[PDB]
RNA sequence: GAAGCUACCAUCUGUGGGAUUAUGACUGAACGCCUCUAAGUCAGAAUCCCGCCCAGGCGGAACGAUACGGCAGCGCCGAGGAGCCUCGGUUGGCCUCGGAUAGCCGGUCCCCCGCGGGGUCCGGUGCGGAGAGCCCUUCGUCCCGGGAAACGGGGCGCGGCCGGA
RNA sequence: AUAGCGACGUCGCUUUUUGAUCCUUCGAUGUCGGCUCUUCCUAUCAUUGUGAAGCAGAAUUCACCAAGCGUUGGAUUGUUC
RNA sequence: UAAGGCGCCCGAUGCCGACGCUCAUCAGACCCCAGAAAAGGUGUUGGUUGAUAUAGACAGCAGGAUGGUGGCCAUGGAAGUCGGAAUCCGCUAAGGAGUGUGUAACAACUCACCUGCCGAAUCAACUAGCCCUGAAAAUGGAUGGCGCUGGAGCGUCGGG
RNA sequence: GGGAAGGCCCGGCGGGGAAGGUGGCCCGGGGGGACGCCUCGCCGGCGGGCGCGACCCCUCC
């Protein structure tokens, strides 16, 4: 089954292209592999883009199929996607993954130490967990 | 004409030389689909070499200049009176397309005729390009996507970037 | 620093390629359950080629002539070396670093399997078209252990279907662990998810 | 051309039910259960609405060639729910010039012997599919009826026992012998 | 005329399956009906492939015995002892479900069958139970303190029990 | 008209007939037949499985998959024929 | 850089290349060049022209499908159905001195045409792309090979 | 083309138009939420049901 369509004024996130990593709202379908767009609070200019390169979101906000960026921008912003976006944990996972391109070789040694103790803690008790169950199942 | 990247539209107009018997001649206007000023004055001349008993060396372009989209924002349907050349017999044709842009809609015109009917870009005489309403339109192609609540996913999504993880021990999705 | 790849799924040519390159890279590869990979294009098709192919023999003398392998594995291997310039020591020592096997022998049943996602069926075929299953080519060609392999797949997937009900249950210990010590290892968290490793 | 989308709706009736696990369909009513799947197609099956009122089938972006499969897996859907509430009874009958046919049905009508087919010394031994059942019609000089509830096995066991009395090497034109399928309907009527 | 060779000039023996071609069909759309075809399904042969049969690979397997009694040569072991010559490449490991893709993955008692398999429900889903990942992480030693551990670490240090074709 | 044929036309295929040419060979590639022996082709005579007849049966036509297996013994002639 | 190329052989697309077309039980794949035509396809994709359809079509399922008259010349027999011209009228919602099957002739069936149910698009005739039929030779065999079908094929194109 | 669009200020404001028709209205159904018909749950209570007839009584999507 289907769950994201793409229909007037859905939010999808572009992968790839010169507006990589923005969001987008889909306001027409030129055709059948293209669509007209524009991420009037997200500093996307109103363009055409073809469908390869967005990735659709679960985000709907309602305007007309040809309204003016002046509209769109005003049902982005009564919807309040940007704070939406930013709290779902697909955006979470792209921060993360920037935080982790972004890690310089100080903290990457820094992470190394506290992983270390991390991983020895936790075995060390999965072990006595495993221990106990054991001995429950005995 | 060698159709090459996107085509941009010219308005080209020309006149004869004066001479002894006429002081002015007419200017002639012409819209020309090509890559650029170079050979959509070449096309200027042969289509008005062909129309009118004129020629380069018996002419002039007085003006030549690209004519910029008008609403280059609002999704718009084209239609397009076209002239091509088979490899037996010539033929009268119409199609539609749907694009913002007229330069665009010509574009897709040469490309949609190279993969139909093997016809090239010299075989290829564009006609007549005019905004179309939707209510005028009569391609099934281009009328279905004229309606307010128009609703598709997108079922198969095949995997590109195959290579930037060459070796991957998933097995990838195709549904999203 | 062997690369183990798993048959099922890709495509026979496609497939071919990449490993030919690897192994000319220097590389030892080892691809394994050949019997799984598929050919684009339908049943028939392909094994009317694959009878003009048997078809082809030496008419003075066929003991000399071309060889026609019937497992699915030396097919695969056939194919792979006619990719690579086996005429020569470079290209021979090339092919020397590629094993090919049918099923999932014990050497490496007990490993993890690596993915080509540029040769797999789902990526480079759209789905309405027709494609063919090497191992039942070769079976109906003339492999004669089809039924076996089989079996022996069967007995190795419900042994590693215990091994990975093993596994989640482990992990689940450890998940209940993670959650229980919290308390005491949230200092040490905290620096992972500032560094996104956790998040 | 690709359509943009393609959908038909299927109401299926109170007494049976269906439940559908990706593609494959489960009918259950009372002559018992049919499944069939159909990874084949590759389109969107849905039950939608409450109390199980209709099966919905969507193509989305398909051409000519494979819009035809909507309907066709709708009709296949219909079959499986009239076979299930209704059954499928194929009646047939033995058309015979001089030498009558000698049908007769063992292993509780799941094979079925034919002898003296143009004074045949040979005898004619064919198996039905499973769950598929031969009988010889009561009321009647010669025929039989084969009871079942997928419309594809009883009518695959039709065509086999009709073929399987043809005449070989002479004109078929007037020798007009073996049995052929005279009607095909239900079970127990509506 | 022995023996031996030897003759349709004597006598004996000569095989079974599978996918399918042509063709005939089932269900069934496209195209309200129809249709062997488009998706799916069936029967199908001196053909094809294999079996039976002949050979047996710079292809493997199991098993037996493995060099005196004056010398001796051998096999296994002593984490057995120093070395000498020669051939090189390498410069951290990942010890594993099956598989789908017009769908998947993980928990669950709230139920049903034989700990496993189903049902409901709850979580994730551009895969944070991720290979775009995980694990180990090495300058060394000496004092005192805090955090984790007291069940842990190390032992051809041990004797057994299972685990594998 | 089209079971089976097919006029007046017109489009092809083959190199098992003959031509046309003269590229190789004249410090030589032994130049007709028959005998013997193997293999290959199909444009299928028979046999296996089929479809169509102006196919009642018998016989016989036309067509399809198909070269697996067979295709003889003699008079006359150096003959191929 | 030219010409030519960039899946592997084999240096180069390991571009998140663009738009389409095409399934081949003989696919196709680059000047010279190394193999094919006339004629066809309800395979599929475009295009041209003309029709009829809420005064309710196209299917499909059902009812009618009449008198003069078995029209005139005819043949042994021709009632419509082998033959020669014409083809009228009243009844009609409609019926042709007849579209076909059938008998020696009838008979009978059936069609043109009109009605009932169903309720929105449906018919043709051409034309051009790819694919398919046409398409048969001898040692086993050659898009250079492997192989390729979200193309590594065909057409138009872009960066590198 | 002294850039073509575009942005901001409801710019104001002049009139006009249909449609890929927003509300509104009419018809139809998929519904539900008040759950108004049974069944359990603790004669009064709330929660359990993953309850069960509704029907223009509305009422929302
Ligand atoms: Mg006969
Ligand atoms: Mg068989
Ligand atoms: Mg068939
Ligand atoms: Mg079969
Ligand atoms: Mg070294
Ligand atoms: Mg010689
Ligand atoms: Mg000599
Ligand atoms: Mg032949
Ligand atoms: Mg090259």
């Amino acid at each position: 089954v289907f769950r994201r369509f793409v229909e007037v004024g859905r939010v999808a996130y572009v992968s790839f292209g010169p507006h990589a990593g923005k969001l987008v709202a889909i306001v027409d379908v030129i055709d059948q592999n293209r669509a007209l767009v524009d991420g009037p609070c997200t500093r996307v200019r109103r363009q055409a883009m073809p469908f390869k390169c967005m990735q659709l979101t679960d985000f709907i906000l309602k305007f007309p199929h040809s309204a003016r960026q002046k509209y769109v921008r005003k049902a982005w912003e009564k919807a309040d996607i940007n704070t939406k976006w930013a709290a779902t944990r697909w955006a979470k996972k792209i921060e993360a993954r920037e935080r982790k391109a972004k890690m310089t070789d100080f903290d990457r040694y820094k992470v190394m130490k506290a992983k270390k103790m991390r991983n020895r803690i936790i075995k060390n008790e999965v072990k006595k967990l495993q221990r106990a169950a054991l001995l429950k199942a005995s | 004409m060698k159709a090459s990247g996107t085509l941009r539209e010219y308005k080209v107009v020309g006149r004869c030389l004066p001479t002894p018997k006429c002081r002015t001649p007419p200017l002639y206007r012409m819209r020309i689909f090509a890559p650029n000023h170079v050979v959509a004055k070449s096309r200027f001349w042969y289509f008005v070499s062909q129309l009118k008993k004129m020629k380069k060396s018996s002419g002039e372009i007085v003006y030549c200049g690209q004519v910029f989209e008008k609403s280059p924002l609002r999704v718009k349907n084209f239609g397009i009176w076209l002239r091509y050349d088979s490899r037996s017999g010539t033929h009268n044709m119409y199609r539609e397309y749907r694009d913002l842009t007229t330069a665009g809609a010509v574009t897709q015109c040469y490309r949609d005729m190279g993969a139909r009917h093997r016809a090239r870009a010299h075989s290829i005489q564009i006609m007549k390009v005019e905004e179309i309403a939707a209510s005028k339109c009569r391609r099934p192609a281009v009328k279905q996507f004229h309606d307010s609540k128009i609703k598709f996913p997108l079922p198969h999504r095949v995997l590109r970037r195959q290579h930037k993880p060459r070796f991957t021990t998933k097995r990838p999705n195709t549904f999203f | 620093q062997v690369l183990v790849l798993d048959g099922r799924g890709h495509l026979l040519g496609r497939l071919a390629a990449i490993v030919a390159k690897q192994v000319l890279l220097g590389r030892k590869v080892v691809v394994v359950r050949c019997e799984g990979i598929n050919i684009s294009g339908n049943f028939y098709r392909n094994k009317l080629k694959y009878l003009a192919f048997l078809r082809k023999r030496m008419n003075t003398n066929p003991s000399r002539g071309p060889y026609h392998f019937r497992a699915p594995s030396r097919i695969f291997w056939r194919t792979v070396r006619g990719m690579l310039p086996h005429k020569t020591k470079r290209g021979q020592a090339a092919l020397d670093r590629l094993k090919v096997f049918d099923g999932i022998p014990p050497p490496y049943d007990k490993k993890k399997r690596m993915v080509v996602p540029a040769a797999l069926k789902v990526v480079r075929l759209k789905p309405t078209r027709k494609f063919a299953y090497l191992g039942r080519l070769a079976h109906e060609v003339g492999w004669k252990y089809q039924a076996v392999t089989a079996t022996l797949e069967e007995k190795r997937k419900e042994k590693a279907k215990i091994h990975y009900r093993k596994k989640k249950q482990l992990m689940r210990l450890r998940k209940q662990a993670e959650k229980n010590v919290e308390k005491k290892i949230s200092k040490f968290t905290d620096v992972l998810k500032t560094h996104g490793l956790l998040v | 051309m690709k359509t943009i989308l393609s959908n038909q709706t299927v109401d299926i009736p109170e007494n049976v039910d269906i439940s559908l696990k990706g593609r494959t369909v489960i009918v259950k009513g009372p002559r018992g259960t049919l499944r069939r799947d159909f990874n084949h197609i590759n389109v969107e099956l849905s039950l939608l609405g409450k109390k199980k009122k209709r099966l919905r089938v969507d193509k989305w972006w398909g051409n000519r060639k494979e819009l035809a499969t909507v309907r066709t897996i709708c009709s296949h859907v219909q079959n499986m729910i009239k076979g299930v509430t209704l059954g499928f009874r194929y009646k047939m009958r033995s058309v015979y010039a001089h030498f009558p046919i000698n049908v007769v049905i063992q292993e509780n009508g799941s094979l079925v012997e034919i002898r003296n087919f143009l004074g045949e010394k040979y005898i004619r031994r064919v198996r039905m599919r499973p769950g598929v059942a031969c009988s010889v019609s009561q009321a009647q000089k010669d025929e039989l009826v084969l009871e079942g509830n997928d419309i594809e096995l009883v009518s695959n066991s039709a065509a086999l026992i009709q073929q399987a009395t043809t005449v070989k090497n002479k004109d078929i034109r007037k020798f007009l012998d073996g049995i052929y399928v005279s009607e095909k309907g239900t079970v127990q009527q509506a």
